[PDB]
């Protein structure tokens, strides 16, 4: 659309405080992959049984 | 589905035949190889039928001449619901399981049995739970209320299933799906009901659901199993964790017999039906002496699959021994198998091979780009021309031109060599290379 | 809709009560000396007094032996055990070979085993409890629990100890149980079917009431094998403590089972033989491609055979004079060192004639419910007669498969032709791959 | 400094930004889709009613 | 700063038209390697394709690992890249062929979006069931929790007082420490004190990190639970890896398919590099052969400098650098050619001024000569006893009287294997 | 760890050369003070004709140290 400003602005931010106003260093954690594979064979086994 | 890139063979759509077993000359992917084609839907057919047990069939020919091909193209045209296992020979040789029980849990992963059972079901719209506390008339007063489409219903809780929809938070307003016997609470979503009510709660709810039907009816449950499940899963405490981690560990043999015998007694009692698959067995010469002597044996059992082989080489020193045999396989083995043969290509199935790669990559060819990759693939080899057409497309985009040329072909051609002129600069230099006995001379001057 | 691989068109030996073969009879046709023999065999294993005897077909491909043994395991009967191998399935990873050899052996006698036992079977009620009157802070003397069934009711009193398993169990007072006196033991069989209906959903199966009378005495008969008993002993199931169920959560691998254990095991199986309790009955071990076997094996096997509840071994092997595998100077008929060979007893296998294959051929077309033409047939057992026997049975599928295409039940000369042509065999495939470039 | 700088850039910093905003469109437009068909599902529902 | 024979190459330094100038990016010749290994970068770039394999061939000290770092550095560090030698799929524990196909899955990457959820603050209360009464700077709110968080609260010994941090995604408890307020309780107190924290109890944060496939199938394959006792023994109870079933490869798949459908994850391919392939024998070559026929697996480029050699695992198969002809037949090609004297000098400049070493025109030349006379390496790698022996003189520049004396210290495999034939004791 | 070694029928593992370090230095320290003391034994190796040259090699390297 139109920007000019804001880039000398954030410039401006960026040489100011440095490491932030977008992100900090963060808490690094594993990732949560939820799905899983157990209860789609649970059901299987436990007519197997 | 199956979010793939590309594969070597992802053209192939299932074979190509008619109602009457003949190979139609261009059709579903493959070109040519009519013999080989009709014969692949002769064992198809066999396999449909199944009521033949423990068939070896071998596929034999030169090099890139349509057999992984043509075993991608029965496997594909056999359909889901038949089991298929594809593996090669030199991922037997384990240092966790011998070489038989590796085999045998091949053997048993294609076949499969579907164990069918009837379950009552009740679904519909739930509109309100009440629960009470502990009292000495009643344990716990709980009642559920149901609407369907066309039914509103009260249930009373008898002091168990409370603790499973307490279990997760389930609530009102949502059609879900409980078994009678089972008592399993599967909650699909969320109702229909009012549109407003759930058309703010930020996409969810699996695209709500609208009621169907009653509130209770009869349906049949089929589970799909193959038998190396089955002993997996009753060798152990816990063994569909082993299906996953692969520590099974050299079933014994008791397991095996037992399910066996209780396999059968349930055929014979209509609980479960038998689906004999297909084992394809890719670069067999790769595999032992030890090895074939058990498939000889194993291929006589009852629940033998189909079994498919591929080779490459004729007249070859069998692995394991110090004789040549053909196919480089054992000739009692080679007896106990019929023979399937490929012959070479022609410049016209080439050049119909080229044009089925390019439309599948998303290529544009010029004509004479496709007969100049035609006379490459005749002088050359199949498989050079079916990567170059692959590369020319980039040197293509860098001319910000989408369709490729002559000079494009020629460019690939002059950029990345091949098998022949390799070897020719290789015998021409051989003094800057590591020799065979490790000399070699690097300095240039002298 | 019956499978067939290879077999089941044999069914026994067709012996008359003589022990004289028929021609045709069982499945079987021709192999008469060999057939007599292996009926011989059969009736000395069911006399149940040798051990460790040891028997070794001998003849080329496609001959009968295979077929000879399972006749064999098909006269023996479902009682008797009957262990088949391949040569090389005892080259296991887990343990040593010698362990897996003496393993299957001890797999091949059984032990048929009796126990009587008594048992009752819907809960009326039950009453548990007097003065301490000593160190005892809480007393139970004894709980009193009625049972219903179906052929009349009835209650006892029994002691706290199957209480507690009784609550272990947290069974309610309108249900169907089983309690074993002699474990003491108490399972749930679950609610009352009488009872259903109390609330709209139940989780639980109400199971119907137990039929007949609740006290039920009855006797049990089970067979097994010694080599169950060695499993049970080497890796029991019980425990409750972490230790025990955490191993039991590990895969289970083989290992050497010690000798001290076989001695126990034989000592007590030996004492219940003698109160008449079980009978034990010897099986047979069938070993496919003895060739497969190195020269280590092949020596245990000595040792092994000369055993004392050794049982009966069947080897199978079609190589001539070869290197035992394992050396590389030692040639030997049947690749099977001279001392075993001095051991054993040969049985010879000939092979078959034109008319043999016909019939085999026919006798295949009958069992795989498949029409043919007598030219056809004709075709078919010369061709069987030019290259194999067994390519003219694996070939009569696919000539069915095509008939049935054209809508045609029978087999005919053309279809035949058209098979020839679509398959090929050993033979031709060698003619043709090297008689190329490419390999 | 340029080499190094021109690799970070390569994997960037707006890159991130970039898309996590398509696939804040991604979901916005599959909310918009289920929200459009839910609507005609209840029109349809209710011209067929009366 | 530190360099190791590397390190002075930034890229394939190709412009616009894919035409390699002839000195850049730290490179001098090569124009056709380089030009062919920027095609196969935009190949890889593209993103379509699947299961392509070039190899490059050439002489000893060529640059083929040179140009497979390049190609490497080019892609950038968000595409994965996986370099390996033809020694490491010999393993203990598992089969050659299940640590091919672990490298194939670690050689291709997938950048998801997730969502966490943090709690942190003051502990007010704790009262078993477990309910906490967490209080931040600004807001105050009480959670009930599940009884494996608690007994990792109970390990973390937290107390009232204490400043923790809760995540509710992973279940993961870490006590920050005791709240600032009692920080007079005990003049030579041990404990640490950390103010409360600022903003809501209750916070959420958008993430963009990345994985690999294999790193996820190793994550259901086997565990790294976390502060749980169960669960450390359990991860405890299995310590040695093992082969993957297909079955949770076809899962791993199906998962990620429906991820990228949802519009949450993007698919990166790969590269997967392996130098001397010719350590590989013939049964990891048949089944490399077999798993590049698949629809997933990256693009694997090869090094090698070999002649017409036998095929180790096999007694008389020759075939050219050591490849079974069949796998040739599938594979690209690129040459790679030897050197020239002013190639050389120019190599050995760039290597000089890479190191902060001063080396006049004289001395250079001195040492092209001798880097034709004996190797390239041997010449690059007499440069640093050359600049220590100008220092030892209390010098900065190097001398033709310091490359002499490298010289005569050091020796070159060529006089050293005459001085091996000439004697009498080995 | 007490269960994990019960339940894992511990054979032996190629101990580290820091454990050997550290109970030199203690072992050191102790002698320093009057202590203990330090007595070299024997070790006779017989039919040495059965060794391979692996056991040569890392034998030579082996009776260097102190
Ligand atoms: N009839 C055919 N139709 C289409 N593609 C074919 C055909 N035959 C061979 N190909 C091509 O050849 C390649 C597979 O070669 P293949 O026959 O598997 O070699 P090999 O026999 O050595 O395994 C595939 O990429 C496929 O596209
Ligand atoms: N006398 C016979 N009567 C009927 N069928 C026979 C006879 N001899 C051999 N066969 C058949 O030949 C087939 C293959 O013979 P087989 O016993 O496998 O040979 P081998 O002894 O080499 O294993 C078997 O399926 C069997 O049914
Ligand atoms: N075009 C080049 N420019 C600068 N240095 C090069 C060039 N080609 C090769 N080298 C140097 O030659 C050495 C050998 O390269 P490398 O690829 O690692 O081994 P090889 O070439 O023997 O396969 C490397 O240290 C590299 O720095
Ligand atoms: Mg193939
Ligand atoms: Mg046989
Ligand atoms: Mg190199």
């Amino acid at each position: 659309n139109f920007m000019s400003i804001v880039n000398c602005l954030m410039q401006l931010r960026k040489v100011c405080n440095h490491p932030n106003l977008f992100e900090v260093r963060p808490i690094l954690t594993s990732f949560v992959l939820e799905h899983c594979v157990a209860s789609d064979y649970k059901d299987v086994e436990r007519t197997l049984l | 589905k199956s979010l793939s890139l590309i594969a070597a063979h992802s053209h192939i759509t299932g074979l190509g035949l008619d109602e009457n077993l003949q190979p139609r000359p261009t059709s579903e992917g493959m070109v040519g190889q009519l013999q080989a084609r009709r014969a692949a839907g002769v064992i198809l057919k066999m396999v449909q039928n199944g009521t033949i047990a423990g068939r070896a069939v071998l596929v034999a020919g030169p090099p890139s001449t349509g057999k992984t091909a043509l075993a991608m193209g029965v496997s594909q045209s056999l359909g889901k619901d038949v089991p298929f296992t594809a593996i090669a020979g030199s991922e037997i040789f384990s240092l966790e399981l011998s070489k038989t029980e590796a085999l045998t849990q091949a053997f048993r992963k294609s076949i499969g049995i579907k164990i069918k059972e009837e379950t009552e079901l009740i679904e519909g719209e739930v509109v309100e739970i009440q629960i009470d506390r502990s009292i000495t008339g009643g344990h716990k007063q709980g009642k559920l209320t149901i609407k369907t489409t066309d039914m509103e219903t009260i249930y009373e809780l008898g002091n168990k299933m409370i603790d499973g929809l307490t279990k997760e938070k389930v609530l009102a307003g949502d059609v879900i799906s409980i078994d009678k016997a089972s008592g399993k609470i599967t909650k699909l979503g969320r109702s229909f009901a009012r549109s407003r009510d759930y058309d703010a709660m930020g996409a969810d709810t699996r695209f709500v659901q609208c009621p169907e039907g009653e509130l209770q009816k009869r349906k049949t449950v089929v589970h799909t199993v193959s038998l190396h499940e089955i002993d997996v899963i009753n060798s152990r405490t816990q063994g569909f964790l082993a299906l996953f981690t692969g520590d099974t560990g050299e079933i014994r043999s008791e397991v095996r017999d037992q399910i066996n015998t209780k396999v059968a007694e349930w055929k014979e009692e209509g609980k479960a039906e038998i689906v004999p698959g297909v084992l394809f067995i890719d670069e067999v010469h790769m595999l032992d002496i030890e090895c074939f002597s058990f498939i000889n044996r194993a291929l006589e059992d009852e629940f033998a699959p189909i079994v498919m082989m591929a080779t490459n080489r004729g007249v070859s020193k069998t692995r394991g021994t110090n004789y040549k045999s053909p196919h480089g396989l054992p000739l009692d083995l080679l007896d106990r198998s019929i023979i399937i043969t490929t012959k070479s290509y022609n410049e016209q199935e080439i050049k119909t091979i080229l044009s089925i790669r390019a439309q599948e990559e998303e290529v544009e060819l010029s004509s004479d780009a496709l007969d100049l990759l035609t006379k490459t693939g005749v002088e050359t080899s199949l498989r050079y021309s079916s990567n170059l057409i692959s590369v020319a497309q980039q040197i293509a985009m860098k001319r910000k031109n989408n369709t490729v040329e002559v000079e494009d072909v020629k460019r690939a051609y002059l950029l990345f060599l091949d098998s022949a002129r390799s070897v020719k600069y290789v015998q021409e230099n051989e003094s800057q290379y590591i020799d065979d006995q490790g000399n070699v001379q690097i300095s240039i001057a002298k | 809709v019956t499978r067939t691989a290879a077999h089941t068109h044999i069914k026994g030996l067709g012996l008359d009560e003589s022990g004289v073969a028929k021609r045709v009879e069982g499945g079987f046709v021709g192999q008469i000396e060999a057939r007599e023999a292996c009926g011989v065999i059969v009736d000395l294993i069911k006399a149940k007094k040798m051990s460790g005897r040891a028997i070794l077909l001998a003849g080329g491909p496609s001959t009968g032996k295979t077929a000879l043994a399972l006749a064999i395991s098909q006269e023996l009967g479902p009682k008797v055990p009957f262990c088949p191998l391949v040569g090389s399935e005892l080259y296991s990873v887990e343990v040593k070979k010698t362990e897996t050899l003496m393993e299957n052996f001890r797999r091949a006698i059984g032990l048929r085993i009796k126990e009587t036992k008594e048992v009752y079977e819907e809960v009326t009620e039950l009453t548990p409890e007097e003065n301490p009157l000593g160190g005892y802070g809480k007393t139970i003397s004894h709980v009193i629990v009625g049972l219903k069934s179906a052929k009349g009711t009835k209650t006892l009193r029994l002691d706290p100890t199957i209480y507690e398993s009784i609550q272990r169990e947290k069974v309610s007072i309108g249900d169907v149980i089983y309690i074993e006196a002699n474990t003491g033991a108490v399972k749930r069989v679950g609610r009352s079917d009488a009872y259903a209906t109390e609330f709209d959903l139940e989780t639980e199966e109400y199971v119907p009431l137990p039929k007949g009378e609740v006290h039920k005495k009855k006797e049990i008969v089970q067979d097994v094998t010694l080599h169950d008993l060695d499993v049970a002993n080497a890796r029991p199931q019980g425990g409750q403590d972490v230790i025990s169920m955490m191993g039991q959560l590990l895969k289970p691998k083989k290992t050497e089972i010690t000798e001290k254990l076989r001695q126990e095991v034989n000592k007590v199986v030996a004492k219940y033989i003698d109160q008449g309790v079980a009978e034990l009955i010897p099986g047979v071990l069938f070993i496919d491609e003895v060739n497969m076997l190195d020269i280590e094996i092949f020596t245990y096997l000595n040792k092994a055979l000369e055993s004392n509840i050794a049982p009966v071994v069947v080897l199978a092997s079609n190589r001539g004079m070869t290197t035992v595998r394992g050396t590389e100077d030692v040639i030997s008929p049947h690749g099977v060192p001279p001392d075993l060979i001095d051991r054993l007893l040969i049985v010879r296998t000939l092979p078959y004639d034109k008319d043999e294959i016909r019939t085999i051929i026919e006798r295949r077309a009958t069992v795989e419910r498949l029409q043919v033409e007598s030219s056809a047939l004709d075709l078919l057992a010369t061709m069987g007669t030019e290259t194999s026997l067994r390519y003219a049975l694996q070939l009569l599928a696919p000539c069915g498969i095509l008939a049935q295409t054209s809508n045609r039940k029978e087999i005919v000369v053309n279809d035949v032709n058209e098979a020839k042509l679509l398959f090929l065999d050993a033979k031709r495939s060698t003619k043709i791959l090297e008689t190329s470039a490419n390999y | 400094l340029n080499d190094e700088l021109v690799l970070h850039n390569k994997d960037g910093f707006l890159a991130r930004q970039e898309f996590l905003q398509r696939v804040g469109s991604a979901e916005d437009e599959r909310y918009k889709e289920l929200r459009r068909q839910q609507l005609a599902q209840q029109l349809q529902q209710d011209s067929e009613a009366s």
